[PDB]
């Protein structure tokens, strides 16, 4: 039908859980649309000339394309369009901060009559290619008889990975954990994005014929001039891990934990592993007064992940 | 402007024909063009026969002896200034004239007066002089002008030999003589005494008067010609010399002989469109055809497919309709054989046409009805012409032919009906055609690899191609065009993008083709072209197609019917031949195809099908163009056809380039197959393929019908081969070279470029495994796309500095404009002074310039109230003028609110619809306008959705709530320039303090017709852009037409000032202006004041949404809803910062420049230099055409005159001298005077008078009467209001009550007159155009688009002509007689009936929108009974009175015609 | 007439062109009108200039004698078609004429550019 129904329809995201539910489990809050809404809600778009909701997509997907080819059946087009120019279209929907990228700017929003629901839709059209095996891997045509390596195992590392074996050359990826991906595999909590696509997505590259290189230090297990040798290019992808501090007056006491070996250990436990810093240890939050200090989103999964963990009482501090 | 004739019907000389030609030509002094001077005329003429008398009694005074057979003269212009020149041109004459063996009696220097011609009419004047040529071989006299003929041609021939200049020859007969120059209507009798002598008898006159565009008067263009009179202008001039060069080779009579030789270049150079129609129409009557065969020939019918006339009439049309191509346009023609003298028209009928008989044998047609007096007492019939009709007199035997007695006289030479049987069509072969062999659709990987190699977008596919197989109509987009031009971009943009179409300006104007269709045809004809000059059964034996469109099936039959004749060509290049490869490709394929042509092949098929990894396709139009100029230019495209199959058509604009470059048939099955793989797909639903097959055929149809009609030509077979386009940004030696006849002012890209962007695209397809199409933004923004001159950051970083209001945001977005690559003309354009820096303090105030910006018009219907009354109140607010457009405006806002806003706007415009036109309309403003074409859409009428139209614009226009308004796309009062004379003279008698506007667009040739509208008092001239927004119009009408107004305002400026007329008239431009830096850019080029327009709706809220025909725009601009509207978020503030911020910019650039005020930089062109790109891009873009710099003289560069052109008084004024008592006190007054034709808007200024003092109805019915006995003038009574009865006794000539407004006009026959009233036509053309409320009896019949676009009117006429109650919407109409053809098209609104006797009616009605019944409702009866009543008081008619007498048994004669729309809409319904 | 300079100017560039020349383009030669009389200017025809270069890299008398050639050829295709007030002062690559019908000490102020250095 003809998509101008952002007149006489009204957004609506798909169904939340309750909040006296969410906090037990660590499963996602949000579910998958179903056909008969997602087919309504993609109808709203208003197919403008000059989309401000390309021009502040980092990615600049062609969304209203398959918003189009959404809402007239024809998912495998869709699909194939928004696949054609984001590698993880999925994960993008499920943590990308819409509000001030995406569903942000778009000339209905500017308006007041409330935005297109882009992420869920992009979520919703990329999930069900998965149930009907649309997904299939890049294998090269030709091979080249080239090799390149990466360092990191990062959405960076990975999507630069992909793009090469797509090209045809041969690629080896030197990650430092167990599980490649990332922080998106030990940093982003179990509620936010759940661990099986990402995982999915892994062995989808697997499959494409990338090599893996697990438990493997840049620093101790090799060097930068000898990788450098080895293959023809190197792409350092490396990341952030330096983290900040505090001095103040009691700032050497006990209990005095980082973000990030706590969401780590959190990851690990909802994976299983055992790990001994959950069980005796300052890494649970049983019955405790939790309190973070700074801001942003890393402060936010720390604190939802508190809460989970019962944590009778749990704060935040902002500056 | 004028032409006439005269004849005395027995064909007896007498001294009273040229009498009355003299005296009629006395007395056309008001639609010429007047002067300060007085004594400069632009041309007049008299053709007359040869008084014999005369010059034998000079040969007997002489002392010659005079002969007994006739005698022969001729006038010749010889050169004036060397005299020598003269007597080489003497020696010519006569040593050609005594080579056949005559006999000269000597020559004669013609008497005249050369103290009343002007200056400039006096300096180019040639000596004028006579040679007599005297018959003694005893030959006959068909045979002695058939010598004369000869002998005529040779010598202009052999003068052109040695380049010679200032030569002509008026006229070499012994039968007719041509009098004429360029001197002053009535000085005619002046300049050349002879006239006056007693001797001058003739039985025949004919006379004419022109009205130029320019001023540089040449003597040889004035008319009459041998053998015409022309008054108008003929559209395909430029198309039919083409084919007029391939008939030339094959054309021979045994008449003329050996001479033959001598007549090959028929069309001779240097002449004007009514100088070459008559060389073939005189080239054709010498060969052996008579004056009605010829004009039947060369100006058909209208070949309508009813059973109104006989079948012999249809063979008769069909047969000259096969034999020769039409020569289209306005055309009122008045032509003499030797024996016959003939008055017709053309197809359309556009131009009037009007005679009149006497008692004394005498017969008097003319462009009005009071040109001669002749007494009330002595007539017999008055009547008028219709279109394609035709008057003649036969002066051997001495009788009258009307049109259909002529008709059935010409039906009977030759038996057309057995000749016609000889053709065959198309439809017939492919239901014979098994349906067997259909071939295998290309796979989806082979089609997509060949959609890459021409740049298909998935986008092309999904937005203008789904709507073509699904409805079966074009597209519509909604905003203005702000892509780069095709040689500034950097993508591959296909070879049809350089072609812009064309249109026609005030000179001529459109045809309407949703309406008017039954006169356009799109037939084409394979073996027709032959021998023009004999009458055989060969002629008639052809292929004939319905349209130049064919299916992929339909060419495979046409293909196995043309069998072993055809010859196909290939047309590849390879991709590894070097870098002259394409060069060596169109030489082979233009040497291959003479090759072929000569060896017997009578079909050319130009086939691209081998286009594969290795040879890349020449692109079809440049072949095409090289192969149809070749075979031009051999002698040999009167052989052969043309045949095209092309890979890239998608759109109706290919197709409309292939057939103007010469094409004959075009096949696209690229498209199909696309058509044929996305239907397998199921996406089309359930239609089969035959369905969507036939819906795009007609989509294609249709879409070369709009663009066909934008220019005034109706047939196809007159427009194929013509070159009706412009190209911009190709070389001038290509363009010249290959292209028949098109101007490129600016050069561009060669072969070379061509050639790099074909083999680039063609690698990107054909070596990278493609997988889908791009996306692609053309139409709208994608960043994989082109780029666009209304991006996301620029539109936020403007909205955030108008509503912040801070200056260094504003600058920053400037910035942000200005630092692109270039996208536009003036981008390549710098700015560089010699001066030095003046302070910014010291320029002129920021006042004294936003003083000079305004806002174009933007219709009510397109805008919601709340952006219309924002944008003026803003306006108004800061000193400027802001615009109405069309669709009217509220009343109520006419005046100051309570808190001091201004809601009104201070320029209103008079579109081609009369919307809202009333006389307070126009008592309400500072200056009018008149729009002729608009920016985005030219040759156009705009458009509005149906459910656009709620009920506040339905009372708003007087309209119908919920229905589709499209305005006409001509004015049906602007058919030619003395006609916007006209109307500029009624607005300016309207209104006594507004200036006149005038609306262009930008093109070739608008130099020459601002130059025009100039001398019609016109003041103020606006060239709009082809970047200019739009609220809805077709997308083919908003990517390819129009030009950059770079090129229309220095052409304009440049005219203007040659011919010492810049100084009177200022000019306005509009269209893609953004920042200052443009601002300063179009007033360096000539340049005053400034139109804004899309960015004033930015700073209110617009994001370019482009949704704004849909009716659901976001932030509620263009709405017309409710909860839309409440989303409004505008404020006049902003527009106010935005001025100012323009404003202040353009004095920083003026002081970094070094001047002080706006007008010492107008029309400085000396500041702007050229850069090019770099020397990557090699494009050869030479803007020196635009920076030519004219010298002015002694008078500035700008207007220097306040207040408006003044215009001669007309009768109002005394009028007005008269009823004081009635302005002073308000009493009922009664006058009464004498009319006369040369009289114009009787009735106007005492309009104005009453709707300022009193309002539009603040007087009873019938307050003041005027009473006028005589033939009224043109505009008789226009915009008048209640209260004004004008009371006519005899004849109105044009435009009766046109604007009417309440008033009361009544005309009818005088009392001592012998004429049946239901008999004789009593007032003109286009009555009634737009009126809103009044009374019109008329006790005649009335004349051709009788009462188009009535709306409140109620008018009762004794007759109709054709395309009668054209698109009426409401009131209602009573017609006691026979209509026209297309009878109430497009009638929307109103009810009316007929008074029909032979029960025909249903033979001329058009039946698509209105429903005929018969009367039987009560309530409906009375109405009838009460309109004939008064119609029987007012006129004391005795014919409607003899009605009213037997009202039992003629109330079931009557007719009542009721529209559509209004069926379930009316109090009392119709039916039972 | 603005339409006999294009046909002019079609017919100049698709002659030297044929050759195989690299045209620059066009200069339109300022000028001074004020000091003319009357019957002087009312028959003043535009004077424009055209730069044309040598890239094929051939010698100077060979330069010459095609242009030589290239003006003979364009004086006669534009007498074919009869237009009337067209002129080819000179066509060189050695040498310039300016010329007029202008008093003999007022030349160098209709034609300032001889006033360069
Ligand atoms: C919705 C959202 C939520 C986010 N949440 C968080 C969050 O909770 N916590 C957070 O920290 N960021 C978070 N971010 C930040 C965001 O994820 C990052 O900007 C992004 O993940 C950067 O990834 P990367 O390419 O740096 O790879 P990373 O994800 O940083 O991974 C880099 C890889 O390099 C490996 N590596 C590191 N050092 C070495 C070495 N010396 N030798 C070899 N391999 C090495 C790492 O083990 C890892 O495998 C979030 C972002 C978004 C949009
Ligand atoms: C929505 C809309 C409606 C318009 N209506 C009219 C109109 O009724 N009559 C008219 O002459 N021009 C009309 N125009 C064209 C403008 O008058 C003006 O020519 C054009 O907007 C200039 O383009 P620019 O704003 O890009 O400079 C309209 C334009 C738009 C965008
Ligand atoms: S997401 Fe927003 S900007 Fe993009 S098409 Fe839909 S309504 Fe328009
Ligand atoms: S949610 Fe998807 S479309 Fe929106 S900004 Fe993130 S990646 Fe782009
Ligand atoms: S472009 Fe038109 S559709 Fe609305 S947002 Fe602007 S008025």
């Amino acid at each position: 039908q003809r998509m101008l129904g952002f007149v006489h329809t009204a957004q609506r995201m798909p169904d939340k859980r309750p909040a006296a539910e969410r906090r037990q489990d660590f499963a996602e809050i949000y579910a998958r649309f179903s056909d008969e809404r997602a087919n309504e809600q993609a109808n709203r778009c208003s197919q403008c000339g000059v989309p401000f909701c390309q021009v502040h997509c980092p990615v600049s997907n062609n969304i209203p394309d398959w918003l189009k080819l959404t809402s007239e059946g024809r998912l495998e087009e869709a699909y194939e369009v928004s696949q054609a120019t984001n590698n993880f279209p999925e994960i993008c929907g499920r943590i990308c901060p819409q509000d001030r990228l995406c569903e942000g700017n778009c000339v209905i929003e500017q308006s007041t009559h409330g935005a297109v629901t882009i992420g869920s839709v992009e979520k919703y059209i990329n999930d069900t290619a998965w149930d009907q095996g649309w997904v299939k891997p890049r294998t090269p045509s030709r091979e080249l008889g080239l090799s390149v390596g990466v360092i990191g195992a990062g959405p960076a590392g990975l999507a630069a990975a992909e793009e090469l074996r797509a090209k045809g050359y041969e690629v080896h990826v030197y990650d430092r954990y167990d599980r490649m991906g990332g922080l998106l595999v030990y940093g982003i909590p179990g509620f936010k994005l759940e661990k099986s696509v990402v995982e999915r997505r892994v062995k989808l590259l697997a499959d494409a014929g990338v090599i893996y290189h697990p438990n493997f230090e840049v620093g101790r297990d090799a060097s930068l001039p000898e990788l450098r040798r080895k293959h023809v290019a190197v792409l350092v992808a490396t990341g952030v891990y330096k983290a900040r501090d505090i001095k103040a007056p009691g700032s050497g006491l006990g209990n005095i934990v980082a973000a990030l070996d706590y969401l780590t250990t959190s990851n690990k436990v909802s994976l299983g592993d055992t790990v001994e810093a959950y069980e005796n240890g300052s890494l649970n939050a049983a019955g405790k007064h939790v309190v973070v200090l700074g801001g942003g989103d890393t402060a936010m999964d720390c604190v939802r992940t508190a809460i989970r963990q019962g944590a009778t009482s749990v704060k935040c501090l902002y500056r | 402007c004028g032409v006439g004739f005269i004849a005395a019907i027995d064909g007896k000389p007498r001294r009273s024909v040229v009498e009355k030609g003299i005296e009629a030509l006395k007395a056309v002094w008001h639609r010429g063009a007047v002067d300060a001077d007085g004594k400069t005329g632009d041309g007049a003429g008299i053709h007359v026969a040869v008084p014999q008398k005369f010059f034998k009694d000079h040969v007997k005074v002489i002392g010659h002896r005079a002969p007994d057979n006739k005698l022969a003269v001729g006038q010749v212009f010889l050169p004036r200034i060397s005299l020598d020149a003269q007597e080489a041109c003497r020696c010519i004459v006569e040593t050609e004239i005594l080579a056949f063996g005559y006999y000269i009696y000597g020559w004669r220097q013609v008497p005249i007066n050369v103290d009343i011609i002007g200056e400039k009419a006096n300096a180019t004047r040639p000596e004028i002089e006579q040679i007599i040529v005297g018959n003694n071989k005893g030959v006959s006299d068909e045979q002695f002008e058939l010598d004369l003929y000869i002998i005529r041609r040779r010598i202009e021939k052999a003068v052109k030999g040695e380049q010679i200049n200032d030569f002509y020859i008026c006229s070499l007969s012994a039968r007719s003589i041509i009098y004429k120059g360029m001197f002053l209507a009535e000085q005619l009798t002046t300049f050349y005494p002879d006239l006056l002598d007693e001797r001058f008898e003739s039985d025949f006159a004919i006379y004419h008067q022109r009205y130029s565009t320019n001023t540089f008067p040449t003597w040889p263009l004035a008319q009459p010609f041998r053998m015409l009179a022309h008054n108008g202008e003929i559209n395909t001039v430029k198309g039919n010399v083409n084919w007029m060069k391939a008939h030339e080779t094959r054309m021979e009579h045994p008449a003329f002989g050996t001479h033959m030789q001598d007549l090959k270049p028929v069309i001779g150079v240097g002449l004007s469109d009514s100088g070459s129609l008559d060389t073939v129409f005189e080239v054709m009557v010498r060969a052996g055809r008579t004056a009605p065969m010829v004009k039947m020939m060369l100006v058909p019918q209208a070949l309508t497919s009813s059973q109104t006339t006989p079948d012999n009439h249809k063979a008769l049309i069909q047969y000259c309709n096969s034999v020769m191509e039409p020569w289209d346009g306005p055309a009122a023609l008045a032509m003499t054989d030797g024996r016959w003298v003939v008055g017709g028209m053309d197809r359309n009928g556009l131009r009037p046409m009007r005679y009149t008989i006497t008692t004394d044998g005498l017969i008097i047609g003319g462009s009005e009805t009071g040109m001669v007096k002749i007494d009330e007492t002595q007539v017999i019939e008055k009547g008028r012409l219709g279109p394609g009709e035709m008057i003649a007199v036969d002066l051997q035997s001495g009788k009258l032919y009307r049109d259909r007695e002529l008709k059935d006289h010409l039906a009977t030479l030759k038996p057309w009906d057995k000749w016609v049987q000889n053709t065959t069509h198309l439809d017939e072969l492919v239901k014979t055609a098994s349906l067997k062999g259909e071939p295998s659709d290309m796979d989806k990987a082979e089609l997509r690899r060949r959609q890459q190699a021409f740049g298909l977008t998935m986008e092309d596919m999904e937005l203008i191609l789904h709507p073509m197989v699904e409805d079966g109509k074009e597209a519509i987009g909604s905003m203005g065009d702000d892509s780069p031009i095709a040689v500034l971009s950097d993508k591959y943009r296909g070879l049809h993008h350089f072609f812009r179409q064309n249109f026609s300006q005030v000179t001529n104007p459109p045809i309407d083709s949703l309406r008017e269709r039954r006169v356009m045809s799109l037939k084409t004809r394979l073996g027709n072209l032959g021998n023009i000059l004999d009458e055989d059964e060969t002629q008639t034996r052809l292929l004939q197609l319905e349209s130049p469109v064919l299916t992929t099936a339909e060419f495979r039959a046409m293909r196995d019917y043309m069998g072993d004749t055809a010859a196909e060509i290939d047309a590849t290049f390879p991709v590894d031949g070097g870098p002259e490869a394409l060069r060596d490709a169109l030489r082979r394929i233009r040497q291959e195809t003479e090759d072929a042509v000569r060896g017997g092949a009578t079909h050319v098929i130009l086939t691209d099908e081998a286009m594969g990894p290795a040879r890349a396709a020449i692109p079809a139009i440049l072949a095409t163009g090289a192969v149809h100029t070749h075979l031009i230019r051999s002698n040999l495209r009167t052989f052969t056809s043309l045949n095209v199959r092309t890979a890239e058509g998608l759109d109706t604009h290919y197709f409309a380039v292939l057939i103007g470059v010469g094409a004959t048939t075009v096949n696209a099955y690229l498209a199909q197959e696309a058509i044929a793989e996305r239907h397998r797909r199921g996406l089309f639903g359930s239609m089969p393929l035959e369905k969507g097959m036939a819906n795009y055929k007609k989509a294609i149809d249709d879409g070369l019908l709009k663009i066909m009609s934008k220019m005034g030509i109706s047939v196809i077979s007159s427009y194929r081969g013509g070159g009706n386009f412009e190209a911009i940004g190709l070389s001038r030696a290509l363009v010249a070279e290959h292209f028949p006849a098109m101007v490129s002012r600016i050069s561009g890209i060669g072969l070379n470029g061509i050639q790099k962007k074909v083999l680039e695209q063609h690698a990107t397809a054909y070596n990278e495994e493609v997988v889908a199409l791009p996306v692609g933004g053309f139409y709208r923004f994608r960043k994989s796309g082109d780029r666009h001159g209304w991006e996301g950051g620029v539109i936020h970083t403007l909205q955030q500095a108008v509503t912040n209001d801070s200056y260094t945001t504003f600058k920053k977005y400037s910035e942000q404009v200005n630092k692109r690559p270039p996208m536009q003309l003036r981008d390549l354009l710098e700015l560089r002074s010699t001066k030095a820096p003046v302070p910014v303090d010291e320029v002129e105030s920021i006042t004294a310039i936003r003083k000079r910006f305004i806002t174009p018009g933007m219709s009510m219907g397109a805008l919601s109230p709340e952006a219309h009354g924002t944008l003026n109140v803003a306006m108004n607010r800061i000193g400027a003028k802001s615009d109405s457009g069309e669709g009217g405006e509220d009343p109520a806002r006419f005046r100051p609110d309570k808190n001091g806003d201004n809601w009104n706007s201070a320029i209103k415009q008079v579109a081609s619809g009369r919307f809202g036109v009333t006389a307070e309309y126009l008592n309400q403003c500072r200056e009018l306008e008149i729009k002729v074409a608009q920016g985005a859409k030219p040759g156009e009428g705009g458009q509005l959705p149906g459910f656009k139209v709620t009920e506040m614009i339905a009372r708003l226009r007087h309209s119908t709530p919920g229905v589709m308004l499209i305005s006409p796309p001509p004015h049906h009062d602007i058919y030619s320039i003395e006609d916007l004379a006209q109307l500029i003279y009624d607005l300016k008698q309207i209104n006594p303090d507004a200036k006149v506007t005038v609306k262009l667009v930008s093109r070739s040739g608008i130099g020459t017709i601002a130059a025009g509208v100039a001398k019609a008092n016109a003041d103020i001239i606006l060239i709009s852009g082809n970047s200019g927004g739009t609220g809805a119009s077709p997308q083919t009408s908003i990517k390819f037409a129009g030009l950059p107004w770079e090129m229309g305002l220095s052409e304009v400026h440049q005219v203007l000032t040659l011919n010492r007329l810049r100084h009177r008239v200022r000019l306005r431009t509009d269209g893609g202006l953004k920042t200052g830096r443009d601002i300063v850019i179009a007033a360096m080029l000539g340049a005053e004041e400034f139109g804004i327009g899309t960015a004033s709706l930015i700073a209110m809220g617009c994001i370019m949404v482009r949704q704004c025909h849909s009716n659901t725009c976001p932030v509620g601009v263009c709405v017309q809803d409710d909860k839309l509207r409440q989303k409004f978020v505008g404020t006049p503030e902003k527009v106010v910062n935005l001025f100012t911020f323009l404003a202040e910019e353009v004095r920083e650039i003026l002081a970094g420049l070094g001047f002080r005020s706006l007008n010492e930089v107008i029309g400085r062109t000396d500041l702007l230099h050229q850069v090019s790109r770099g020397a990557e891009h090699l494009d050869d873009l030479d803007l020196n055409p635009r920076l030519a710099q004219v010298d002015p003289g002694e008078n500035a560069r700008y207007c220097t005159l306040q207040g408006r052109n003044e215009v001669p008084d007309t009768l109002d004024a005394r009028i007005v001298a008269d009823a004081r008592p009635l302005f002073e006190e308000g009493e009922k007054m009664q006058l009464a005077y004498n009319a006369r034709n040369t009289q114009r808007a009787i009735g106007t200024r005492l309009s104005s008078m009453v709707t300022r003092k009193f309002g539009m109805f603040g007087l009873q019915p019938g307050h003041i009467t005027i009473r006028l006995r005589g033939t009224a003038g043109q505009s008789l009574g226009a915009f008048a209001v209640q209260g004004i009865k004008l009371e006519v006794m005899g004849d109105a000539n044009d435009y009766v009550g046109k604007g009417l407004s309440g008033g009361t006009i009544v005309v009818r026959p005088t009392t001592s007159s012998p004429l049946e009233t239901n008999k004789n036509t009593i007032i003109g053309n286009t009555v009634l155009y737009g009126a809103t409320a009044g009374k019109l009896f008329a006790a005649g019949q009335a004349g051709e688009r009788f009462a188009v676009r009535n709306s409140g009117a109620t008018v009762v006429v004794e007759g109709c002509g054709s395309n009668g109650c054209e698109y009426m919407t409401g009131g209602t109409a009573v017609i006691l007689g026979r209509v026209g053809d297309n009878f109430a098209a497009g009638m929307t609104g109103g009810m009316a009936y007929v008074y029909d006797l032979d029960d025909s009616l249903p033979l001329y009605i058009n039946d698509e929108s209105v429903i005929f019944q018969r009367i039987e409702v009560g309530h409906y009866e009375s109405q009838l009974k009460h309109l004939i009543e008064e119609h029987v008081t007012e006129t004391q008619s005795r014919f409607a009175a003899e009605i009213l007498n037997d009202w039992a048994r003629e109330v079931t004669k009557f007719w009542q015609v009721v529209p559509k729309e209004m069926l379930n809409r009316l109090e009392v319904p119709v039916h039972l």
